[PDB]
């Protein structure tokens, strides 16, 4: 299920004692895998092949010896002793008794703090819920507050915007009146001057 | 209103005068200025009040000038910046005479907006 | 750990080219002055010499059989010091959450050095608060200022050097009987004979105690051109 | 949004009735520009600034806990100014969760 | 070593060379130069003064200095 | 070392150390344009040299937009802090890091070599065609310098798009702030190159992109399509700089940081798709201009949500902290004058309000109210923060509240000026205009070298 | 009180402008001869042998730290045994008057104070939409004057003159139809 199935380290076998892959450049040995399959065999019927590992028997009484003192190791030492132990029953039995390090509070040294100072846990404690039950109130008393405060900003704010308002209502009444009424406004005065 | 309505643990002063005390200070100096409003040398403590006597959650607030000058202080020891004054001794006011603090902001309002109308117009 | 890189081949294995020349010197010395390849390959050769010698396995107490294959028979303070040695690797790359710390049982922020930056999320759900960093130095019992949350530091410290796994090897294993060159010649016999050798490390290290050039083949092993 | 810590009103009754809230300043002293000695050289002039680190300094509580100096953001945790090498030892931010393993505990 | 523990330790501790500061100065003072030197050589070159007198492009009054 | 070294903490202070030198530069073409610009006539400028002024505002902009305020706020402070804020040892890029701050360097040495060696005529900080393309070879020198100066934008931009990979912490508002002005230069920066490439085959390959039965305004989309987005660029990093200060100052936890975030990322998206309100006076269809239009007025709404976010940053803080901080002052000093820069934005948003304004000192007063007031003092705010981890002495800035007065009152006496004579009107890009817009003129030239003097009372 | 006073004895004037004498009067720029201080010059700053010319990260002196157990030296805490119990005593900073000067007296107080936060959250948020859609009704209120003011600029008009304006360096030429 990662790097599609390929190991990323593998062992490959080779018949010939003397052959390196990187000197000689021969093209008629054929490389094993670990458990001796040929390269020519292919991994999807390789795979169904069913090997098992096969200890020399005269470490069979120590195989046993392990199953009695452990009774939960005794099926994969019964496996491997009547050659039915495969590579993933040998990873089950590893996983199986890996056990997780342990940390000791208890062997921690504490930073220095006098018996009377212990003495006083509770009241310290005792400060600090206080001092939060005053935070939390004062935050619904300044909210309310402040974001009453922002509505005289506004307030003001329509006050001076309604100063301008007012003097453009005033603008544009003088404006329809310059037209029609004002001396200023003259028709029939500008002469061309001519070009220089 | 934090002391009188929401918050009933912290200490809650006496006005000793809802306008500002005005004084000389010098810089250098440190000042202690009452905060439970029953010193007789207002604005500062008087050896007797509270606050000198750590009475009731009462201490001295310690404050120094950066510059000489007349500086303003709290006299209604709620403003926002005591001890130093910042028109929170009316502000209070109000709250305790609401009808003479519509009185005062009308008029305040009034007049802004005759100069504000008469000039822009 | 995910921080970590692919496996390298030496992880594995190391190459019988670096298995020291001079091994009647290797097997005599002290766990304590041996190095990284020697100690690998002290423990290699006796590791195998016993677990190659099928009829004597049975009879062989545990205790025993660890010390031959090298591994440490685990106690509390041996425990203690891996177990926080692995929580500091494994906080190297990954995230530091746990239970909410308190005076009875403080978070415990693992450190070589005498001091390290930490910072307080507060509790669970709305109990959790904005990022407040703080410097956790040794001797002190640390309380957040905003959740009262107690932290502690804990150095990871053992005369004059830090922990690792070769300083706890080195100062909770106790070396046990000598070993005996006696056994690797009688494993050697066992499984190498007529030119067939099952047992590689045991041919070379047979053939170093012998001088290095002695056994058969071995001058064409040794034999390199570049 | 954060409104602080929740409080039962249990945790707010006190164990005697004089309690009251410890008054324990919280401004760590006067400070000026650090003041380096003449006669120090360039190490000991390093050793002078080292130990004149603000974000090293804490307040201790009457029970002997300390509050440390505190930030919102991690550039106050540097040394200052800031050395050439920061944070050597990965800092470490810790979250909180109520999941727990049977691991952990012993009976 | 202690010494290298801070960036610039010289500066930060307060020993370092001033010729430091008076080249960053310096190097300030040569890029400004960059603006008003070429205005000089442009403006002498197309006219044949440095700097211009204030409304010489213009009419000026008779008594006009 | 100096040259060589990698520690992004020394590249950070070499990006300010060179900012402030280019600085000086900027600064003296500013003293230039406004004493010139004191009264109608010739005063420090011959009429046979009017060339130089066009070069000289030419360069002013260019300089500081691109040498002094984009290295300062996007180079300086982001590669001392970011690595810090981000919990981790340094910068993902070590030597990259270092080719950047040396790169800038040798494209302002070719810019400044190219006034005292080549003729000196100007086409505006915006090179419009046909006109930069009929110039001398000092255009051929300010292109390169441009082309070199976006190599090395864009190689800093990859650099803090990497610490997403890295960071070990929390993303706070500035870092977001950083990542997405690197995010606007790696899709604005393309297209730039493309068009200023367009602009050398004219100068230099005998193309015909900027002739007749090519359109000009061509290169006025492209150009824009990078111009506005780089006017954020510009000031998304001021952004993220106020949110620290206002915080850590006032000792208030952000308010609204995923609102903040999101204010951010939206600005971004819509600087992207609003260029064409630079391009109105061109004739444009109405669809077009009135899409643009719409869009430009809908920047407003995230960028009023930060506005008021900092405001009640501000808002309830302690009354025993001390405010005299100038760091402090010029936080709230940038809220107070960004909101006048933008609203006068807003105004000029408006394509038939812009008829009237565009190419008028209104729209000078404009960016510089944003710019030149805003841009800097966030930068100077920022850096003041930074005082005791950057370590700099022997200025007496910190706490001076002499200098923050007189540099607002100052400051606004030069650019208050330039909004009225936009309606009177004054052009831009001139030196001599009628006599009846001395007065507010002669008023901003006095603002100029007095703010000029009060930069050397810091020393 | 002065402060200033208290370690005024600590600050004594200098002789010297940028307190060093001319380099002919002592040579600073020469690397120290004392032992010890080979990587120092004689005004005590870093020598440029020790820092660029035979820089370590160079391949100058290379010299390993890690040792072959691959460990570093490391000092250890102030552990105090007490009362059945392994403490640790932590390194108290010294005080600031060492190493600022000014005497740690007469100092203001600050009191403990959780952070400032603002509450409820009904108020809360509803002041954030107000935050975010208070602009956006003031830019609808903007879009349909903007749409008709553009659409009034484009408008097909009854135009009866048509005058042609070109513009050259420098000047405008105008073409206008000529009465007939
Ligand atoms: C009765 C008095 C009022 C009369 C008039 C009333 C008119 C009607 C208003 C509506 C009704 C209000 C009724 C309120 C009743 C009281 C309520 C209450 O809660 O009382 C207690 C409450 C406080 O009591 P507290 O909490 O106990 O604390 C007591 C303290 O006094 C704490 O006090 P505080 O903090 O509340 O102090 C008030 C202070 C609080 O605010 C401040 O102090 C903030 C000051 C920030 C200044 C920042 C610098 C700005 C510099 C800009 C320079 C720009 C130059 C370049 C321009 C270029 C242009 C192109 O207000 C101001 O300083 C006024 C700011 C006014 C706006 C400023 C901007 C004007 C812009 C004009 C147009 C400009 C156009 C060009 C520019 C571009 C435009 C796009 O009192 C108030 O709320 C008082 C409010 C008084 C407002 C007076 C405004 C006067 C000036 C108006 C102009
Ligand atoms: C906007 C302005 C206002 C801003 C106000 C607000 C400011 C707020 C605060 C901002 C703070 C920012 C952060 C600061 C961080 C500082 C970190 C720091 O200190 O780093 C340590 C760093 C180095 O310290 P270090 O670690 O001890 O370094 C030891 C060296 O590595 C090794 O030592 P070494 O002695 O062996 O060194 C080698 C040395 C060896 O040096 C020597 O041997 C020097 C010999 C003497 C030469 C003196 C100059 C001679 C000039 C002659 C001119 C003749 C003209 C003739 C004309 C004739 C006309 C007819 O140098 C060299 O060999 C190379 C020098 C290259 C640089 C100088 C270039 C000068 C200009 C050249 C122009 C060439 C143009 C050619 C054009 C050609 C066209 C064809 O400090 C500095 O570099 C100095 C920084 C000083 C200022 C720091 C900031 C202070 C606060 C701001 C103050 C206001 C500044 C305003 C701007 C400037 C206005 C002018
Ligand atoms: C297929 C055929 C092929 C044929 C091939 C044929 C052959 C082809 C060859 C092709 C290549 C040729 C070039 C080779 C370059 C080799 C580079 C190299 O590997 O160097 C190693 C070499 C290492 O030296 P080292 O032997 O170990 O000894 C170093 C020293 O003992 C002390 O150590 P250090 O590293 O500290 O020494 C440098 C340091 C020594 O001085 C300091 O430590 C300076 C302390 C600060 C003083 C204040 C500086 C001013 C404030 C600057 C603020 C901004 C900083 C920005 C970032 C840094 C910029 C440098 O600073 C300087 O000397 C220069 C400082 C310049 C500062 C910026 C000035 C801006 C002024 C603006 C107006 O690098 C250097 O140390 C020097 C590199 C110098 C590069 C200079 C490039 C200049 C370009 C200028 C513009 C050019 C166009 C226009 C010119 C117009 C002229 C009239
Ligand atoms: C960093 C610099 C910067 C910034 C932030 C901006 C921001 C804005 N700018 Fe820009 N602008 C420039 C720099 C900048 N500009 C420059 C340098 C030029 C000229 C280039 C040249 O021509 O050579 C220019 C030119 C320019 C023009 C060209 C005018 C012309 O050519 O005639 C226009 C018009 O659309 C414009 C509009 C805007 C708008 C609408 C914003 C918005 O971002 C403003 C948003 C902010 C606010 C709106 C205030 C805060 C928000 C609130 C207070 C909420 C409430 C407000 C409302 C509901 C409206 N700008
Ligand atoms: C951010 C860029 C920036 C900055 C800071 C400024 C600053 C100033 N500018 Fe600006 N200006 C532009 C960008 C900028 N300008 C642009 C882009 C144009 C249009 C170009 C064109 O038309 O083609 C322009 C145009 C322009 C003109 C128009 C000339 C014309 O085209 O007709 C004028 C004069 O009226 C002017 C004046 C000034 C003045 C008096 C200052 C300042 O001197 C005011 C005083 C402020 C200071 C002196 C402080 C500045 C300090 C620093 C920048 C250093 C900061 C470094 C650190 C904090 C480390 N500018
Ligand atoms: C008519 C009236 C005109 C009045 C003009 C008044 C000008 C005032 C200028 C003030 C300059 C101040 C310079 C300054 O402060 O420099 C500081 C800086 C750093 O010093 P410290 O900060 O003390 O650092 C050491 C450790 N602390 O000092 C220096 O670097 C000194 C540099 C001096 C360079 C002087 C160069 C002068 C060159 C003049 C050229 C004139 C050209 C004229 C061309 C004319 C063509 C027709
Ligand atoms: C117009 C022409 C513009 C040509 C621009 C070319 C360069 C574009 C950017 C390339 C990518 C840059 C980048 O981020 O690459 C990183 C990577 C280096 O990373 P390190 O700094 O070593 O960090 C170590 C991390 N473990 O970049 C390189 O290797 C760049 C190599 C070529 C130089 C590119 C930058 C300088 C400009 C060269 C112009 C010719
Ligand atoms: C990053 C975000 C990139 C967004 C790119 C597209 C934005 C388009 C906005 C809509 C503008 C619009 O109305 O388009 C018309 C407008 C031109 O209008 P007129 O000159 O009046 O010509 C119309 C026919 N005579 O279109 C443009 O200029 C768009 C230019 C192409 C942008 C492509 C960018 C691609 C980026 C990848
Ligand atoms: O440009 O806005
Ligand atoms: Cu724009
Ligand atoms: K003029
Ligand atoms: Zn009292
Ligand atoms: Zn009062
Ligand atoms: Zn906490």
């Amino acid at each position: 299920a990662y790097n599609g199935g390929y190991p990323f380290h593998y062992v490959v076998q080779y018949d010939d004692p003397n052959y390196d892959c990187e000197a000689d450049f021969e093209f008629e040995e054929i490389p094993r895998d670990e458990f001796g399959v040929p390269a020519h065999i292919p991994p999807e019927l390789s795979t169904q092949i069913r090997h098992t590992y096969y200890v020399p028997p005269q470490y069979y009484p120590f195989l046993k010896k392990l199953g009695e003192d452990t009774p939960e190791l005794k099926p994969y030492t019964d496996k491997l002793i009547m050659g039915d132990m495969t590579y993933d029953d040998y990873e089950e039995m590893f996983y199986k008794f890996a056990k997780p390090l342990k940390i000791y509070r208890s062997r921690l040294p504490l930073p220095y703090r006098t018996d009377e100072e212990i003495s006083q846990e509770k009241y310290v404690n005792w400060c600090g819920r206080w001092y939060s039950y005053r935070q939390r109130l004062q935050g619904d008393y300044y909210s309310r507050h402040y974001f009453r405060d922002w509505l005289i900003g506004v307030m003001l704010g329509m006050y001076l915007g309604n100063l301008c308002v007012q003097q453009h209502r005033q603008y544009r009444v003088d404006m329809k009146l310059f037209y029609l009424e004002a001396p200023e406004h003259k028709i029939n005065w500008v002469k061309p001057r001519g070009d220089l | 209103t934090w002391t009188e309505i929401w918050w009933e643990h912290d200490p809650t002063p006496k006005v000793a005068q809802y306008r500002p005390y005005v004084c000389t200070v010098e810089s250098g100096k440190v000042y202690w200025w009452c905060a439970c409003g029953e010193s007789k040398t207002q604005p500062w403590v008087d050896g007797h009040c509270k606050c000198s006597k750590r009475e009731g959650g009462f201490r001295p607030r310690r404050w120094e000038p950066e510059h000489d000058g007349v500086r303003l202080f709290c006299g209604c020891k709620s403003c926002f910046s005591s001890p130093t004054w910042n028109g929170g001794c009316f502000t209070k006011w109000m709250q305790s005479n609401p009808a003479g603090g519509m009185l005062y902001c009308f008029a305040a309002a009034f007049g802004f907006g005759t100069l504000t109308v008469y000039r822009k117009f | 750990y995910r921080h970590w890189h692919r496996m390298s081949e030496d992880d594995w294995a190391l190459p019988l080219d670096s298995m020291p020349e001079d091994v009647k010197t290797l097997m005599a010395t002290p766990q304590t002055e041996r190095g990284f390849v020697e100690d690998y390959w002290y423990n290699r050769i006796r590791g195998e010499a016993t677990l190659l010698d099928p009829e004597a396995l049975p009879s062989k107490s545990y205790i025993a059989l660890a010390r031959d294959m090298g591994l440490q028979i685990v106690d509390e303070p041996s425990s203690h010091m891996m177990g926080l040695i692995e929580l500091y690797e494994y906080l190297r790359g990954a995230s530091f959450v746990g239970p909410f710390g308190t005076i009875e049982n403080p978070v415990l922020v693992p450190a070589v050095g005498q001091e390290r930056v930490v910072a307080c999320t507060g509790g669970v759900g709305d109990e959790e608060h904005f990022t407040l960093w703080f410097r956790c130095r040794e001797g002190f019992m640390y309380r957040c200022g905003e959740c009262d949350q107690i932290f502690m530091l804990v150095r990871l410290y053992y005369e004059d050097r830090y922990w690792t796994q070769t300083l706890v090897r080195d100062t909770f294993m106790s070396d046990g009987d000598m070993f005996d060159l006696k056994t690797l010649e009688r494993v050697h016999k066992m499984w190498n004979k007529d030119e067939m050798v099952r047992w590689e490390v045991g041919y070379w290290a047979q053939d170093y105690v012998l001088g290095k050039g002695v056994l058969p083949g071995m001058v064409e092993e040794h034999t390199r051109v570049n | 949004i954060y409104e602080g810590q929740t409080v039962q009103e249990s945790e707010l009754i006190p164990q005697e009735d004089d309690w009251v809230i410890e008054e324990t300043n919280f401004c760590l002293g006067r400070n000026c520009y650090v003041r380096f000695r003449e006669e120090d050289d360039l190490a000991r002039r390093a050793l002078h600034q080292m130990d004149s680190q603000l974000n090293k300094m804490h307040t201790r509580l009457r029970d002997g806990t300390v509050i440390p100096y505190m930030s919102f953001h991690p550039d106050e945790m540097v040394d200052r100014p800031a050395p050439i090498h920061t944070f050597s030892e990965k800092p470490l931010l810790k979250w909180t969760w109520d999941e727990t393993y049977e691991e952990a505990y012993d009976d | 070593n202690l010494e290298d523990h801070f960036d610039l330790a010289e500066y930060m501790m307060k020993m370092h060379n001033p010729m430091s500061e008076y080249l960053y100065w310096i190097a300030g003072f040569v890029s400004g130069l960059h603006g008003i030197l070429p205005l000089l050589h442009s403006n002498y070159y197309f006219s044949g003064m440095f700097l211009p007198r204030d409304n010489d492009n213009t009419q000026l009054c008779d008594d006009s200095w | 070392f100096y040259i060589l070294v990698n520690n992004n903490k020394r590249i950070g202070i070499y990006y300010i150390k060179l900012s402030i030198i280019i600085g000086i530069l900027g600064i003296v073409l500013s003293y230039i344009i406004r004493v010139e610009l004191y009264n109608s006539g010739n005063r420090i400028i011959k009429y046979d040299n009017v060339n130089y002024y066009n070069m000289v505002i030419t360069l002013h902009g260019l300089l500081m937009i691109f040498y002094i305020i984009m290295p300062g706020l996007y180079g300086g402070i982001p590669l001392y802090i970011l690595p810090i804020l981000s919990v981790i040892t340094d910068i993902v890029l070590p030597r990259i890091n270092n080719i950047s701050i040396i790169i800038v360097l040798i494209s302002y040495i070719v810019v400044i070599n190219s006034i005292v060696i080549e003729y000196n005529i100007g086409t505006g900080w915006t090179l419009y065609p046909p006109l930069s393309i009929i110039g001398t070879v000092i255009v051929n020198m300010i292109l390169y310098g441009l082309i070199i100066i976006g190599i090395s934008s864009i190689i800093s931009a990859i650099n803090f798009m990497n610490i997403l990979i890295v960071i070990d912490g929390i993303i706070y508002v500035y870092i977001w702030s950083i990542i997405i002005t690197s995010v606007l230069l790696i899709i604005s920066l393309p297209i730039l190159n493309g068009i200023l490439l367009m602009i050398l085959s004219d100068i230099y390959f005998n193309s015909i992109y900027f002739i007749l039965n090519g359109d000009v305004v061509l290169y006025q989309h492209l150009f824009w399509y990078f111009g506005h987005p780089e006017v954020y660029i510009l000031i998304l990093p001021a952004f993220g700089i106020i949110s620290i200060i206002l915080s850590v100052l006032n000792n208030k936890i952000i308010f609204g940081m995923k609102s903040m975030i999101l204010a951010i990322i939206m600005i971004s998206i819509l600087g992207s798709i609003v260029w064409a309100h630079h391009i109105y006076t061109v004739g444009l269809e109405l669809d077009t201009k009135i899409y643009f239009n719409n869009l430009t007025l809908i920047i407003s709404i995230p960028t009023g949500n930060k506005i008021y976010n900092w405001i009640i940053l501000y808002i309830g803080s302690y009354n025993i902290l001390y405010n005299g901080y100038q760091s402090l002052i010029f936080s709230i000093m940038f809220i107070i004058i960004f909101i006048i820069g933008g609203i006068t934005g807003i105004i000029i948003s408006i394509d038939i309000i812009d008829i009237g304004l565009h190419d008028t000192y209104y729209i000078v007063s404009h960016f510089h109210y944003i710019l030149s007031i805003g841009a800097v003092i966030s930068l100077l705010a920022g850096i003041l923060l930074l005082k005791d981890i950057i370590g700099y002495y022997n200025v007496i800035i910190k706490i001076n509240k002499y200098f923050g007065l007189l540099l607002f009152i100052n400051i606004n006496i030069i650019f208050t000026p330039q909004f009225i004579i936009g309606f009177n009107v004054m052009p831009r890009r001139i030196l001599e205009y009628s006599d009846n817009i001395i007065v507010w003129n002669l008023i901003s030239s006095i603002g100029s070298i007095s703010t000029i003097l009060i930069l050397l009372s810091i020393f | 009180k002065s402060y200033y006073d208290d370690f005024k004895d600590r600050l004594k004037p200098g002789k010297y402008t940028q307190g060093r004498c001319p380099q002919s009067e002592g040579d600073y720029r020469q690397e120290s001869k004392t032992i010890g201080r080979e990587h120092l010059n004689d005004d005590g700053t870093r020598s440029k042998r020790y820092t660029v010319k035979e820089a370590d990260a160079l391949g100058y002196h290379y010299h390993p730290p890690i040792d072959k157990k691959g460990q570093v030296y490391v000092k250890g805490p102030n552990t105090v045994i007490e009362r059945g119990q392994t403490w640790i005593k932590g390194y108290e900073l010294p005080s600031m008057e060492y190493t600022y000067g000014p005497k740690q007296e007469d100092i203001p107080f600050y009191p403990r104070v959780k952070l400032n936060v603002w509450g409820n959250y009904n108020l809360v948020m509803k002041v954030e939409f107000l935050f975010f859609y208070l602009p956006t009704i003031i830019v609808f209120g903007i879009c349909i004057p903007v749409y008709t003011i553009n659409f009034a600029q484009e408008e097909v008009i009854y135009t009866t003159m048509t005058v042609k304006v070109t513009g050259r360096q420098w000047y405008w030429v105008y073409e206008v139809e000529s009465p007939t």
